[PDB]
């Protein structure tokens, strides 16, 4: 539908997301999804994050977090880097943060954090060329609390390709977000979206 | 308070009252003798290259627009529009050729100058003064090997002699290596913690590493690892700290050159640097070779850090005593290999950008240690500095400045407070320059 | 099941609202409504405000944000205008909202507002008399933020009344929002609840 | 800061220090000076038409609420319990014969008195003087055409004088009209600007328009919209600009009967305005009744603001230098027909109300002009108000008070800030009076 | 899956919970409670607090939220009281709240409260022993507006059982709410999550 | 504002700036002259009855450990590091023989004593002089029956002179009951009121429970059921109110020993309390034992209070002049069964606590009275607290303090706002005592 030459403040990025899933619509897949990212969020929410490696990550994963800087509108010229990445980690960098939260003397983690996840309009739609792959789009909305006073709240969407992997379970080959606050205003970034 | 009068920091930078990093009424007073006298990091030519290319940064609390000219040079100029006052620019980064106001629509160029004004003629006549109505411009603007630093103050000493005896720790990595680039943008993330906070931390503090960051060491996968819970102290001369004049000051680790960066990167990084290392032994001597690879945690006072080889570089923005923006950027050398210099940015990040696991565990520290200044019994106590005090040297035959000939220790707090006191009494360069005439012997007393 | 006079501080339209989804529940509807929601969050959010129009929104519209005025529980004599119209538009007027949206000169667009939107408590019961006519109910956060450190977000029920247009699509006709915060703290109201 | 001697606001009001939007202590002088002395409108006699209406409104930063009594008269008094401070009415507006506080019990009437203390003869027995325990009452309440205004000084000028030369343009509109309503309820919404930015932009700016307003004019549909991004400037004689001695003014557009209003409405208030003004030629001449159906954008000093025509009436409630709360009406004339009325009240809030796209427009001018009022390096720099100096006049055989003959320029800022001066500098009236009794030559210099 | 003695951050509780809802999905159930609770958010938010008691609280229900003192992650001496019960209430207790609310000189609902609930990743179990028992799991945002400018948000996950019971309608029998923040900065925790 | 000489509190304690609630530069004023020199309170035994037990407590804005020592006294010290200013616990309560920041890894003992440095000799040598770089004390730490206070003004009275006349009314229920338990963890909740405004309802304000507290009444069950909407004023000698020279009071309800618990408590708690009374008689004569059983709302001066029998103990913690975080535990007789215990405990949250549906009735009273303190025209305005003045008397033959004989007053008002007046004026102990030489004769006047 969506004529980006008219609709004009829509990137030809969204566009093409747009276009992916108001075609062909698989009802069981919608479900299918919702209850993977249920799951998921609940394994992050009790900070079972070992569970979360081996139950809900692909081995393959890309998971990526970036800011981009605020240019114009208009702006047609300058064309340095547009984005950085708060996270662009493979497995094993999954992995190293994991260890970093689970390690007794990340001292941060004393008090036990509460984290609340709250996911919300999941679609889903299969992927043309890898009938393997699973396309779902998810927006959360994370709260963590600690240290009695602190309260951060974070929101975001997600574009994830989920794959089966091993044991034909589902898991997560890319997670996409592009964080919509340029500054942070929670202390650090330091959650798994 | 009486500021020419007030002890906030003791003799020789031993201690300093608790309330610098939390009293609203020294923020304020800081704007003034701090911010708007100093040496402030602004951008790199590697963010704007090309004529007609900007950035906005902040100066303190104050915002500028920092713009590439057509003849090459870089002028900066305060992001407030000359009739009511509206915001200029509202975004990062750019390229044109001038800036319209959204309000009333003034046009300013590049160079600040009042260009346009809508209906000029029919409203103004000839009674509108444009030639006076330019932008207000930064005084000065200086380049440190593409590092571009502002300054309010046209009294000030010309960047290169306020960097004193920090300037040659530096040369190696931002001059002999054939220079750096700044890769952006950068992160940005608001912390509740005062300026110095972080800045003390970067210019001298190896002391908290093993400690604080025990579990990114352990986890981390880097260099540096064997620190992990003070499971281990450094070596020997594993290293050195150093301070100067105008308060600039840095920590020397020999040979970390992979730094905080992960297992994925330090096979690659240790060749690069000693292939390096071992053209320059050539051309400045091995000392300054073996100072290009070696991790340097550096404070360009006031509020501009880095971590050389990690290739961390921060700005600590002052936004009231218990708030600072931390900008994080990556620097890389403009001769490693572009694929080298992508996965490096990204492991800056990855440890001290906005979701930086080893940035995290400084920042409760940092929080609570400014948090506490406010507190009313903690207000008139005194934070210590004076580890090493009394070992410190000035002049020494091979690594100027006052330098403490350990590792880990509180030489380059004592010099950055020493400076800092010196600005906070004094109404002036000038009169800094009086208060600061034997900093070197202030410094090295006992010893 | 609400009597009104029992449940003291129910208003008499809601409980006609309770009424019509308590009973007759079509598992089906509800799905599509969810959907459809979701559908129209996308859109709004990647800011294709233009494909919005066309695909989700009835030529009859009438959308609708109010704010009402703060009076006493026990007031029963003051009878003065109770609320105001934030919002009060025909689909015309939608159309001059989307093109000021959409203007290379409305200045506050640039750099590009971040919109994520979190669509929850969906309800669906079909019209008793015009079996066209489909009542939707929804809960909605609306996360906007730009030009840095500039972070708002809005919170309201929708109760909408969709119908079959042109080419069998579900267009929005009704919606009704009784934005629950009488004071806004969030700069305007200028979003698409 | 001593505000006897601080020049806020240069001579003939040509310009004012930007800190003015952003400090804190001269907020809190404001309160005083420019708040607590001077006429603040409350509300409309549309909305408390019966014995015991009444509603809350704020005053400066205190609240108050403002009653019909059972005479006819309007008194207001302080939301504040004179036991132990709670705040007496937590509602916007209702009908009642008194109120009782939700902590202690005790009863105020409509008209403030102390009615009734629970238990008072158990108690208190006689010893409670309850005659000498009503509520705060605010000491002057007063009309113009309807529109109620308060005032905390038994000392200022009656409200009508107080209008000064104001008046003179509004009586087309608010009397001969045969009068309006306003409709509620407002809306209400907190911006990050100071009251001024607002306050100074409806009182004499119309240079903003075309640019500021470039896309509201371009897809809106209205009268006004060939000023769209300053395509073109109004004609010859299109308007004026006046201001008087106590600070009110407003900017004057010939013939703009429809004001911002959107193509659905044009011809329907184009004929009705035309129609009624034919019949006011005959009544109070045809240069008045034109002034009836020209758009004039006014300020009431200090902080209540409006747009004739399109029916856009404003309330900058101060919270804070850096905070206000906008409380936005419309206003239709009482002949207009009921649905024609309908449409109109939702056209003002869908132009100007919490959603109203042109509204927006403005927000991150007036915001970012104010909060760059607390930035170090613009606190003391000098926002401008010269536009048209030098060709204003005072005097005019037609049109009264410091007059521009020209539909854009600054006349109505000078004149604001003529009189903001004068309050800030001075202690009470006669001291206000003192330093204005050569208001109009000041504005008029060089002329 | 879920093995706490790796999973360092997990407690014993939170890896039993996972465990119910792993195993055996029923979709049917989950659609079933998921119109439970939107339709109880719904009573709840237009305030019908005795239709709630009477249409979604059973006889024997235990509604409980209690805030958890903070302690050390390696804490394993100090053995006194973990926590202490914000609510803890059976059904008269509701009921006493219940008449509060409507009293008619319960000042602080004068002007009339504005409730908005989010109610977000439904989980739904089975009990294994008692065929009639339900578990299921939701998360909880909770906006009350009041006063012009008061705002209070709360977040939450809530652990229910859910039973038939009379005319076979499931009600609440158990709620469990462990409230995430220590130190509560919505004014009170006068609300029912 | 000049503390020596401003009237904040009128002769007698009749009446009360409004502006105390809401001022900011005396809410500094009270961290030095009301917090660092009174009496806290910290915790009870019950919540740290073992070697190494410790919890953290606030004292005015300072956060303070709390540990029980080997020697089983208890001593509380600083919550901040003495190097760079770190806070060092970061829990509610535990159990450790020391305590070690993270910063840079310095480790303390639960007596506060340096104890360790990492890597000491390696860097300090023998420099480092640890015997004075312990946690900053507090100096002063007393029991009252268990319960643990705190003051950093080594000049205090001892705790139990400072409760001075109010210990008599204490005593029945703290000790001859055989002893209290502090059940915690406490509620927590930040509420936006000034510290001072619960302070002085629990002090001395039975006026307000009638109306304030109708709905909790009607709907709750509970003993004192018969006042709500004051449909019914207390009885005879239904109770009296008492005040005291260091500024604790409280209200006495005779004989309501189920306070503010429902009904599924009041037969079981009558029962519990008679038969008690009935031992005590023999031991403390009927007059006390019946105190013992009698509904005691009280304020251990300045920001402690509680309601005997009902349970309810509270602390004001002071955050800012319009910002508390009120701690709400449960106070039950140790030879009640454990499972009346538990139910007491959560009666008392279900009431009092985060959800206390009584504590819900207040909150918008404390909070409006406190904010109306800032409101511009409400500053200076009088808050007054006369009722019963002139009916006191001091030296009863049996009832001690200055008393007022009935229920419902303003009593415990006056005699806690003659106390803070005195402090807020006086630079130290001796300046109270010299200002409170005549404080029984000074609220006794005109009786
Ligand atoms: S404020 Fe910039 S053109 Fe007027
Ligand atoms: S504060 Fe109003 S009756 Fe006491
Ligand atoms: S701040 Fe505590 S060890 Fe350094
Ligand atoms: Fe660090
Ligand atoms: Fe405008
Ligand atoms: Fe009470």
């Amino acid at each position: 539908m969506i004529n980006i030459q008219e609709d004009k403040l829509v990137s030809a990025h969204d566009a093409e997301e747009i276009l992916r899933f108001f075609n062909c619509h698989d009802s069981a897949l919608q479900q299918e999804a919702t209850t993977l990212l249920t799951q998921e969020a609940h394994l992050l929410d009790i900070q079972a994050y070992r569970a979360w490696l081996e139950h809900c990550v692909g081995s393959e994963v890309q998971y990526q977090v970036i800011s981009r800087e605020l240019r114009a509108a208009s702006e047609r010229r300058y064309k340095l880097n547009e984005a950085m990445n708060v996270y662009n980690e493979n497995f094993q960098q999954l992995k190293v943060r994991v260890e970093h939260q689970l390690d007794p003397q990340n001292w941060g983690n004393s008090p036990k954090l509460r984290f609340t996840r709250f996911i919300t309009n999941v679609q889903a739609a299969m992927d043309v060329n890898d009938k393997e792959l699973l396309h779902i789009r998810s927006n959360v909305i994370l709260h963590r609390a600690r240290r009695g006073n602190q309260v951060d709240v974070f929101y975001a969407a997600r574009e994830d390709k989920w794959k089966r992997g091993e044991g034909g379970v589902r898991k997560l080959v890319q997670r996409f977000v592009d964080y919509p606050e340029r500054i942070l205003q929670t202390h650090n970034l330091m959650v798994f979206l | 308070m009486n500021y020419n009068n007030k002890i906030l920091v003791s003799e020789s930078g031993l201690s300093q009252k608790h309330l610098i990093h939390g009293d609203e009424e020294l923020f304020q007073h800081e704007l003034k003798t701090i911010f708007a006298r100093n040496w402030l990091f602004l951008t790199h030519d590697s963010l704007i290259p090309a004529p007609g290319d900007y950035v906005t940064a902040k100066m303190g609390i104050d915002e500028v627009i920092v713009s590439r000219q057509n003849d090459g040079s870089i002028r900066a100029f305060l992001n407030v529009c000359r009739h009511r006052g509206k915001t200029l620019v509202s975004v990062e980064a750019g390229n044109a050729k001038g800036f319209v106001c959204s309000y009333h629509g003034w046009g300013f160029g590049s160079n600040g100058e009042l260009q346009s004004v809508p209906f000029e003629k029919d409203l103004y006549g000839e009674s509108l003064n444009k030639k006076c109505l330019g932008l207000k411009e930064v005084a000065r603007v200086e380049s440190f090997h593409g590092f571009i630093y502002g300054c309010f103050d046209q009294e000030a000493p010309p960047l290169m002699d306020y960097l004193g005896d920090a300037a040659w720790y530096l040369e190696p990595m931002f001059k002999h290596s054939g220079g750096l680039e700044l890769v952006g943008p950068p992160g940005k993330v608001v912390i509740k913690a005062n300026w110095k906070a972080p800045a003390e931390n970067f210019v001298g503090d190896a002391y908290h590493v093993g400690w604080t960051h025990a579990s990114s060491l352990r986890s981390g996968e880097s260099i540096f690892s064997s620190l992990a819970g003070n499971a281990a102290l450094p070596p020997e001369g594993a290293g050195l700290q150093m301070t100067s004049k105008y308060g600039s000051g840095m920590g020397v680790l020999w040979d970390g050159y992979s730094g905080v960066h992960s297992a994925d990167l330090v096979p690659e990084l240790m060749a690069f640097g000693g292939a390096k290392q071992e053209r320059l032994n050539k051309e400045i001597g091995d000392v300054r070779a073996r100072i290009y690879r070696s991790h340097l945690n550096c404070t360009v006072f006031p509020n501009n850090s880095m971590l050389t080889c990690s290739g961390v570089f921060k700005v600590w923005n002052p936004i009231d005593a218990n708030t600072t923006e931390v900008w994080t950027y990556a620097i890389v050398e403009k001769d490693m290999p572009e694929d080298l210099k992508r996965r490096l940015a990204d492991s800056v990040q990855r440890t001290f950008g906005p979701a930086g696991f080893w940035e995290s565990d400084d920042n409760d520290n940092m929080e609570t240690a400014s948090q506490n200044g406010k507190k009313y019994q903690s207000r008139d106590s005194d934070l210590l500095s004076n580890l090493g005090f009394g070992e410190d040297v000035y002049g020494d035959a091979v690594y100027p400045g006052v330098v403490g000939k350990s590792a880990i220790g509180e030489t380059s707090y004592r010099g950055f407070y020493r400076a800092y006191q010196a600005h906070v009494s004094s109404s002036n360069w000038a009169e800094f320059e009086h208060a600061s005439s034997t900093w070197h012997t202030e410094l090295t007393k006992t010893t």
